[PDB]
């Protein structure tokens, strides 16, 4: 039930291994970063609304800090998520390569020589 | 769930007491020291699923 | 108190015509009302309906209907000039079909 | 109208081809990933589902007051 | 209670949980549970009254029985294998006893009886702590021994928890009991996917904790513990009732809200294991939780209830104490579905 | 115990109707005993004889439902010569629901139970035939 | 004289700017799906002496 | 496709930053402009769809529905501003926000390439509708209506979700193009039967199918006018569109799994048309007429022929326009007299002649007068059904009769006879109401000149 | 007979009635720990006999 916690050579609490540096970092105009900044902006607006302040105008420094914090955390979150997916595919490809008898390459037939049952609509 | 702080820091908070074959005072051996030593050396590093078989 | 609660009485609905005899039914403010009528009429009847209907009417033939008619004309001409049947019951060439060898 | 607001059929045709290729590759990757997960969870010979055992460096390999360990 | 003593007790509760979640030795996990309970009892009685005393007594009896069972399971496991490490239980009887002890600690059915009463008997801050922080340690232990759990027993308890949470929540006018039954149903959802994928368990735990923190903070802000008391909030703080209604919709699991993401991820995972009947029943039963959330939203925000004259005075005063993390909590409780793939960072 | 379930399921569908009925009666009686135990624990009967009477009532109702279901399903299977057909289970379950309605002396309960138990039993038969898993093992 | 009318009518460019931005993003998304540009068996063609791509 | 989505999203800050007396003008003008822009999706290809990107695609089935949604938003705004005048600025902006969010969800729903995204947006449309009904409805029943609107939908859609993820575990994809190209037959098994039911019953509930339709009269009667307009014109079609997408994986099972639904649709079409003959509430009559038309659409989709699919598309568009117009017509009289009883206000042709003309044209399109697209769709479906089995005409023709009988009945009850004497507050029709009726009726008539634009992919 | 009575009776009214009765049965516990802990003992015995004997 625990897939990748026991992966060999895994440091307990790094959050971002050294090998993850081999991957292209997310662009700063990444749509996911833009959505994280939007979440920070919404948090700032809700903070104004709860405190009974002018929602759009009250805390520009506070709203800016909300947006900046959300973007800053989202960058490293995206890096870690991309690294984990890269690890998943790396392990999958290595396992398929090391077990050819479990993933055989079978000759594929053309449609002119496969017999498919025809079901009339009437 | 299990935040493995001990191995990250090399602290050894409670690992000295987990098994029977680990550094007893005055080198007093457990009743089944050899069997546990053999089983641990058999199962080391191959994973629980493979070790069960 | 022979009463259950302190409540405002239900007010009577007010007629927009009373203060604005030509009120268009858009807003209480006459200027906002007139401009709301004007923008509705201009952007629905003048822009969307007329110009949109013209645009849809002159859409280019991406469905390729005249193309299909011309292709059919060419095929009919060629086929009845050489005595070929106008259409074949087989959509695909049988020579590229591999039926199972034995049916019994 | 065609010149101003639209493109030729080639663009949509080949964009469809690219989209179809990406989608088919994703489908085959998903099926292969499920099969790999099943095999690794059944046999335990892969990097995944590697459940901890006892570290062998905890064993004390010193004389034990008794010759028979 | 003295504020320094209160801080010490809170940090002792947290330290017990951390001891549970960093230990590799069964005895230290047991000690962490004992320390957590010992520091937890006075926090429930911080506001002294007969109801708080009764809640603390019921809680202590339940948790002490669970701790006895847990130590018994540890000792049986040691007897059949001279092992103290928390890897995988070697004796099935010990495993059954451990699963029952952890279910009793979590409040899963049929050991759910204490969860509403205690939650009703304590203050809202104590209820927040009890329904959020107290779930971490048993769930972490369950995640560590997931491969050893018998799926039939765990799934039976999970389905019972979902059913009983929905049915019990249908009958409640008090908000603390509503939150307790919601907690029982969510715990059932969490423990249903545990034998298949612990990452889904962690994701559900995080999402539920975020939404529960949002709701408890909103209930503390508008100091309401009953439905009728909450029906006055529209006439003093309409924004609070609007946010509460959106968070309630999220808790019911309706898309595109965040509360939909855990169930969506769990059902899907179960279908990878040829499990269709249980996910179908689970969703159809979570409909009940949605129903009583919707009833609360009807009474609180979607309609306007009659108010009182003295409320006019409350119009002249602001809230003295401000909650720093409430806006972030609300936003995380509602608008995080588009960031679903980030869950890969949890494994 | 699933040993009783195996004892029921080891006998083929439309054969030995008396033994099928006996096994289903045992399963129903066990279910009724568990229900009565929980009911007595959570709602004490204020008397020992009244508790014994309630246990007897619940256990007899459940055992009668089990006997009726098993006997009706086996007889329908053997007479129609159609084993592995969910409609035998539907008929047995709906007869069991009618038995429950008669035992509680309620027409509406009888009809609702007949329909719901019949549908549930037919679904169980379909799951047996197609291999549907309630507690799926962690394959992946 | 234009300051106040701008301050009360600047909301009238939000939707046209949205339309222009959406068109730009559609073009950008188009740029990521050129793997088969001038490569289909039906439309494959020799380039003109001056053009660099068949479509963009 | 983002050239439609982003302006719709921009509608939100535009209405939240507008002056208190400018919200309606700005929202109406810019929604009309968005509809004009969306009108360019009608240029369709034939062979295959317009595939903008990996996420969104447009078909000859999707484009008319998208245009109808974008056109319905300004009409809803026009119809809402009368009874929302006394509302505060913030609550008016919140109402407009609900309408904008509903349009955004529907636009994304009709163009999603992948079935899980379609499902998520399909469920997301629920929340704004529920809020609109239960917050701005007039009567105490609205709350109950909301519950009926909710749990009927979810009880159908939760199984579908399960089926969907199950499919992606075995097929490997839920992209509609991949699903269509790699489609395989369904064998005759109990598991396949239940997967078919899980794939179909959510759209069945949404139609609604006869017997699962009890939520619709409640929800449509208790809703405010914009809620009723969007519920009848667009939301019901979410079922039909969904079916037309998902039946591609259900062959050849649909060959016999469709019999109970066909029987329910034909008989319940007769039943709901007959119910319309004895109805005291004017909105309830319109709701039941919608049920009957949607039953005919269900028959068309279930028999799985090109003529039936074309007829179903045309009938969906035509019914959306006609039912929205009828709801607006009833709401004008309701705002006059504050009652929905059909016999309270009579002889209205004497007092409101132009509104009587609008009533007449709406009633004519409701009974499918040639050459309106209502009859185009109805006749195509009837011809396909006759090919399916010649006895169907007996039911179909019967439905036609009953339809006319209730349509004119409504017209005769509210417009003809003598006026009620004591009702003396019937003011002349406003320009807003007449313009709303015209903006309903003229596009419907113009669609007769170019019917193929609504005939769907099978054309 | 059909829309206002029986179609209401079968799907929505039956569901509401069944859920309400189940809610009343589940939530009507007097709060006495004797009964709860007796049910706990029954549950522990059942789990030891029906799940723990089958492995
Ligand atoms: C490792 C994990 C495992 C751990 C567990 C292991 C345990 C091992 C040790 C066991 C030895 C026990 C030693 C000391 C225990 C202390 C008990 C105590 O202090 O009592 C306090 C408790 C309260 O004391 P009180 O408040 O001062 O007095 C109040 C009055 O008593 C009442 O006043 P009232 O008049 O108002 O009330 C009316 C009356 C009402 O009384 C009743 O209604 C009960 C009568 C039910 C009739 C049962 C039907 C008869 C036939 C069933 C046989 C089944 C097979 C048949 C098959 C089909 C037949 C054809 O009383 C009650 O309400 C009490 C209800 C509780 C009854 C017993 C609870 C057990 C579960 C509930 C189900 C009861 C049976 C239902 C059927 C289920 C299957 C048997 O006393 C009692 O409740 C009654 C006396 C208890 C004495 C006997 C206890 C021994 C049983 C222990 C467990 C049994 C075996 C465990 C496992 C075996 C297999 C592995
Ligand atoms: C989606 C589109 C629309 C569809 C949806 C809408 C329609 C669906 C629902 C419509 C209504 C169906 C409701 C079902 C029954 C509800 C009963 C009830 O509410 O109980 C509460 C209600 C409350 O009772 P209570 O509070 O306990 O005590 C006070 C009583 O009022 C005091 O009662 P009492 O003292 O006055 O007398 C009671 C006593 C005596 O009752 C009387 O006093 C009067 C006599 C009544 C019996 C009438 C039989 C003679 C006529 C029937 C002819 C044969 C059937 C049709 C065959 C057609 C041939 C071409 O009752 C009995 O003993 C009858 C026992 C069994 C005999 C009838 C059962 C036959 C089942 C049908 C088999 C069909 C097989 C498939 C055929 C396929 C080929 C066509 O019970 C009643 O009062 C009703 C009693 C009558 C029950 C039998 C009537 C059922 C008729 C057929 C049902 C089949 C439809 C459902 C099929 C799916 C099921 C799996
Ligand atoms: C067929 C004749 C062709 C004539 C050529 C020119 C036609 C121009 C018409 C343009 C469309 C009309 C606009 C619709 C809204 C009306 C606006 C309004 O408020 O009027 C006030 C306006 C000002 O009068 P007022 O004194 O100030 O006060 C009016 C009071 O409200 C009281 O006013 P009222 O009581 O006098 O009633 C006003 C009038 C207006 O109310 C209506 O009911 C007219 C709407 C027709 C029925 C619509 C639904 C039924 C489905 C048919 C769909 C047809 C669409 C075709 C394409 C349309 C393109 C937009 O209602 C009627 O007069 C009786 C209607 C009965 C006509 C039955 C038609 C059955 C089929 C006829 C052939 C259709 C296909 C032709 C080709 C076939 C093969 C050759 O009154 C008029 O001007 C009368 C309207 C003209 C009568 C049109 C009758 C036939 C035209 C049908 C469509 C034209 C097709 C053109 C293609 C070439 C042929
Ligand atoms: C409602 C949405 C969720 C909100 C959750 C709260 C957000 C605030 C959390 C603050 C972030 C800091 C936490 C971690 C920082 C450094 C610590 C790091 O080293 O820990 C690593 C762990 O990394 C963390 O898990 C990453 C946390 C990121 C959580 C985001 C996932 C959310 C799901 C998708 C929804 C989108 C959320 C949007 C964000 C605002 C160690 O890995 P490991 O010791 O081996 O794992 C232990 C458990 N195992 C072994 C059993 C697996
Ligand atoms: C001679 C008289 C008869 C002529 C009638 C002509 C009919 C056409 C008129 C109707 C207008 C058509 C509706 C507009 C929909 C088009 C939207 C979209 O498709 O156009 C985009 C292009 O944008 C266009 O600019 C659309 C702008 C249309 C905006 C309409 C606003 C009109 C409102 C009128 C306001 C007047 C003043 C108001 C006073 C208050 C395409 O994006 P792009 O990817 O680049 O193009 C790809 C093709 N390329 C590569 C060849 C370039
Ligand atoms: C009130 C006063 C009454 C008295 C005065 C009356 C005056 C006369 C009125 C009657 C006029 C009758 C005109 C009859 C039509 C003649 C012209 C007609 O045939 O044009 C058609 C063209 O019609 C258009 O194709 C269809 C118009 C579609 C309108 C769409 C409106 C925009 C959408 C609005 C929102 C809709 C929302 C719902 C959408 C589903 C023909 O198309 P086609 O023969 O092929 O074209 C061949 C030549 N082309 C290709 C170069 C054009
Ligand atoms: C209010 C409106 C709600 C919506 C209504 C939706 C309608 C859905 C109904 C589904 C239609 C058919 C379902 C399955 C197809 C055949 C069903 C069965 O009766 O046919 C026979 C099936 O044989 C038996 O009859 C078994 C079915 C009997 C048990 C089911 C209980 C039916 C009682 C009615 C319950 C009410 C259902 C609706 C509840 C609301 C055919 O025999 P056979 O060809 O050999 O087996 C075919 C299946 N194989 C191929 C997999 C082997
Ligand atoms: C096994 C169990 C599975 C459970 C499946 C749950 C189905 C989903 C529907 C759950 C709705 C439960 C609502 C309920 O029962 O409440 C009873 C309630 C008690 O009254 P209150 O709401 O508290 O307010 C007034 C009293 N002071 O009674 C009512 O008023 C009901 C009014 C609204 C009912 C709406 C139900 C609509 C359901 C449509 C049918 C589909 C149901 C779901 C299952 C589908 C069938 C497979
Ligand atoms: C408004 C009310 C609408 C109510 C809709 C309810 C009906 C929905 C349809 C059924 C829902 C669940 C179906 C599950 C999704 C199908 C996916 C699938 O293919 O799984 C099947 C499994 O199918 C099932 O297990 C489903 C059995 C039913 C479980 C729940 C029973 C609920 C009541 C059943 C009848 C009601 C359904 C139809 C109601 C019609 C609408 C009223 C096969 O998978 P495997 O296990 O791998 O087997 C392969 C080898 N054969």
């Amino acid at each position: 039930m625990t897939m990748m916690s026991g992966r060999p050579g895994r440091v307990p609490l790094q959050f971002l291994p050294n090998e993850a540096r081999s991957l292209p970092p997310p662009k700063l105009t990444d749509p996911r970063l833009v959505y994280m900044g939007f979440l920070g902006y919404c948090s700032g607006l809700i903070d104004n609304a709860i405190r009974r302040r002018p929602v759009v105008s009250a805390g520009l420094h506070r709203q800016l800090l909300y947006v900046t914090s959300f973007v800053f955390f989202g960058y490293y979150l995206l890096k870690r998520q991309d690294y984990m997916y890269a690890l998943r595919d790396h392990d999958m490809f290595a396992y398929v390569k090391s077990h050819p008898e479990d993933f055989p390459e079978k000759d594929k037939k053309t449609y002119g020589e496969i017999l498919e049952e025809f079901h009339p609509v009437r | 769930p299990f935040f493995d702080v001990q191995k990250r820091l090399g602290l050894d908070l409670d690992r000295w007491m987990t098994i029977q074959s680990a550094e007893q005072p005055h080198k007093i051996p457990g009743r089944c020291h050899a069997f546990e030593k053999e089983w641990i050396e058999c199962a080391h590093g191959i994973g629980g699923i493979r070790a069960e078989k | 108190p022979t009463i259950r609660l302190q409540e405002d009485p239900d007010p009577e609905d007010e007629n927009l015509y009373e203060k604005n005899p030509d009120s268009h039914g858009y807003d209480k403010d006459p200027i906002v009302d007139l401009w709301n009528m004007r923008v509705v009429f201009f952007f629905g009847f003048s822009i969307v309906l007329v110009l949109g209907s013209t645009f849809v009417a002159y859409l280019p033939d991406y469905r390729m209907q005249e193309w299909a008619r011309r292709e059919a004309e060419r095929l009919v001409k060629y086929r009845e000039a050489n005595g070929l049947p106008l259409m074949e019951s087989n959509c695909f060439d049988p020579n590229k079909i591999q039926l199972p060898e034995d049916e019994d | 109208i065609a010149r101003t607001f639209y493109d030729g059929p080639e663009k949509n045709y080949e964009k469809t081809m690219a989209i179809l290729q990406i989608e088919a590759e994703k489908a085959e990757l998903r099926l292969k990933e499920l099969e790999v997960r099943r095999l690794m969870r059944a046999r335990g010979d892969g990097p995944w589902y590697q459940y901890p055992t006892i570290d062998k460096a905890l064993i004390d390999h010193s004389p034990k007051t008794t010759p028979d360990n | 209670m003295n504020p320094i003593i209160y801080t010490t007790l809170i940090m002792t509760v947290m330290s017990g949980t951390m001891l549970v979640m960093i230990s590799s030795h069964w005895l230290l996990i047991w000690i962490g549970f004992e320390m957590n309970l010992l520091a937890m009892i006075p926090v429930l009685m911080k506001n002294f009254n007969p109801r708080a005393t009764e809640a603390a007594t019921k809680y202590f009896l339940t948790q002490a029985t669970a701790s006895m069972m847990l130590m018994m399971a540890i000792i049986i496991n040691l007897l059949y294998s001279g092992q103290w490490t928390i890897t995988k239980m070697f004796n099935p009887v010990a495993m059954t006893m451990m699963t029952m002890a952890l279910a009793m600690k979590l409040g899963l059915s049929p050991f759910h009886f204490w969860v509403p009463e205690v939650t009703q008997g304590i203050s809202l801050q104590a209820g927040l702590l009890l329904l959020t922080w107290q779930k971490l340690a048993p769930l972490s232990v369950l995640c560590q021994i997931s491969q050893s759990i018998n799926p039939n027993l765990m799934l039976t308890m999970a389905m019972l928890s979902i059913l009983i949470g929905g049915w019990g929540g249908l009958n409640q006018t008090q908000l603390r009991k509503i939150m307790a039954y919601s907690s029982i149903a969510h715990m059932g959802w969490m423990t249903a996917v545990l034998p298949y994928n612990t990452t889904m368990t962690i994701l559900n735990l995080l999402i539920y904790i975020t939404m529960t923190l949002a709701m408890f903070m909103l209930l503390i802000h508008s100091s309401a513990t009953t439905t009728l008391s909450l029906s006055h909030t529209w006439n003093k703080m309409p924004v609070i009732t609007s946010l509460m209604m959106v968070t309630l919709l999220s808790m019911g699991g309706l898309p595109p809200l965040s509360g939909f993401m855990p169930k969506w991820m769990i059902i899907q995972e179960m279908t990878k294991n040829e499990s269709i009947i249980m996910p179908t029943l689970m969703a159809m039963t979570a409909l009940l939780n949605l129903y009583f959330y919707m009833r609360l939203a009807y009474s609180s925000s979607l309609t306007m209830f009659p108010s009182t004259n003295n409320m006019k005075m409350k119009w002249q005063f602001e809230h003295t104490k401000q909650m720093k993390l409430l806006p972030t909590m609300i936003v995380l409780s509602t608008l995080v579905l588009p960031m679903t793939p980030a869950l890969s960072s949890l494994n | 115990a699933k040993t009783l379930l195996h004892k029921y399921s080891d006998i083929p569908e439309g054969t030995e109707c008396h033994r099928k009925a006996y096994a289903s009666t045992s399963i129903g009686g066990a279910t009724g005993l568990i229900v009565s135990a929980y009911s007595i624990a959570l709602k004490p009967p204020a008397s020992f004889l009244e508790g014994v009477a309630r246990t007897g009532r619940y256990t007899f109702t459940s055992a009668a439902i089990g006997a009726i279901f098993g006997l009706t399903s086996c007889i329908s299977a053997q007479v129609r010569e159609k084993p592995d057909d969910p409609l035998n289970y539907f008929i047995g379950g709906c007869a069991g629901g009618l038995t429950l309605g008669a035992r509680t002396r309620s027409y509406g309960i009888g009809a609702a139970a007949c329909a719901y138990m019949g549908l549930t039993a037919a679904l169980v038969k379909m799951g047996q035939l197609e291999g549907w898993q309630v507690f799926a093992e962690p394959k992946v | 004289n234009v300051l106040q009318i701008v301050r009360d009518h600047w909301v009238h460019i939000l939707v046209p700017v949205g339309f222009v931005f959406g068109c730009y993003l559609d073009r950008r998304s188009d740029e990521k799906l050129t793997a088969f540009r001038n490569k289909s068996l039906l439309f494959k063609r020799e380039l003109r002496p001056n053009e660099e791509v068949t479509w963009k | 496709m983002l050239k439609i989505i982003i302006p719709t999203t921009m509608l939100l800050p535009m209405t939240w930053m507008s002056k208190h007396n400018m919200i309606w003008i700005n929202a109406t003008v810019h929604s009309l402009l968005i509809s004009l822009i969306s009108l360019s999706l009608l240029n369709q290809l034939g062979e295959n769809s317009l595939n903008f990107s990996l996420t969104f695609f447009s078909d000859s089935l999707s484009a008319p529905l998208l245009v109808l949604t974008t056109w319905l938003l300004p009409l809803m705004l026009m119809a809402s501003q009368s009874h929302l005048s006394k509302e505060t600025t913030t609550r008016k902006k919140l109402y407009i926000t609900m309408l904008i969010l509903l349009q955004l969800f529907l636009i994304m729903t009709f163009t999603a390439t992948e079935l899980i995204l379609f499902y998520i947006l399909f469920e997301a449309t629920l929340v704004p509708t529920l809020i609109i009904i239960t917050r701005w409805g007039n009567q105490t029943e609205r709350l109950n209506a909301g519950l009926y609107f909710l749990f009927y939908t979810l009880a159908g859609s939760l199984p579908l979700l399960v089926a969907l993820v199950y499919i992606q575990n075995t097929t490997g994809s839920l992209n509609f193009l991949i699903i269509h190209y790699w489609s395989h037959p369904l064998s005759n098994s109990w598991s396949n039967i239940f997967m078919w039911l899980a794939c179909i019953m959510a759209f069945m509930v949404k139609m609604p199918l006869y017997g699962l339709h009890l939520w619709l009269p409640k929800a449509h009667v208790e809703a405010p006018i914009a809620g009723s307009m969007v519920l009848a014109a667009v939301l019901l079609k979410l079922g039909g569109y969904g079916m037309m997408r998902i039946t591609t994986i259900l062959n050849p099972l649909t060959n016999y799994m469709a019999y109970p639904f066909l029987m329910l649709s034909m008989w319940g079409m007769i039943m709901t048309s007959s119910i319309c003959l004895r109805q005291t509430d004017l909105k309830s009559l319109i709701a039941y007429s919608s049920v009957s038309h949607m039953a005919l659409v269900i028959v068309a989709i279930m028999i799985q022929t090109p003529w039936s699919f074309m007829g179903a598309t045309a009938l969906m568009i035509a019914h959306g326009l006609t039912s929205s117009m009828l709801f607006c017509l009833a709401n004008t009289n309701y705002e006059r007299v504050h009652s929905r009883t059909m016999i309270l206000a009579r002889g209205l042709q004497t007092l409101l002649p132009l509104m009587a003309t609008w009533w007449l044209v709406a009633s004519l399109t409701n009974l499918a007068l040639p050459p309106s697209i209502n009859l185009i769709g109805e006749l195509f479906i009837i011809t396909a059904s006759f090919s399916w089995s010649n006895i169907t005409i007996i039911l179909m023709g019967m439905n036609m009769m009953i339809t006319a009988l209730y349509s004119l009945y409504m017209l005769i009850t509210t417009q003809r006879g003598k006026y009620t004497h004591h009702i003396n507050n019937i003011k002349p029709s406003f320009t807003r109401e007449n313009a709303l009726m015209a903006l309903h009726i003229l596009p419907l008539l113009l669609l007769t000149l170019n019917p193929k634009m609504i005939l769907g992919p099978l054309y | 007979l059909l829309d206002l009575i029986w179609l209401e009776t079968i799907l929505p009214k039956t569901t509401s009635f069944i859920q309400m009765k189940m809610s009343i049965m589940v939530s009507n516990q007097k709060g006495l720990i004797k009964l709860y802990f007796l049910s706990f003992l029954i549950t522990i015995m059942i789990s030891m006999t029906l799940f723990n004997y089958h492995e």
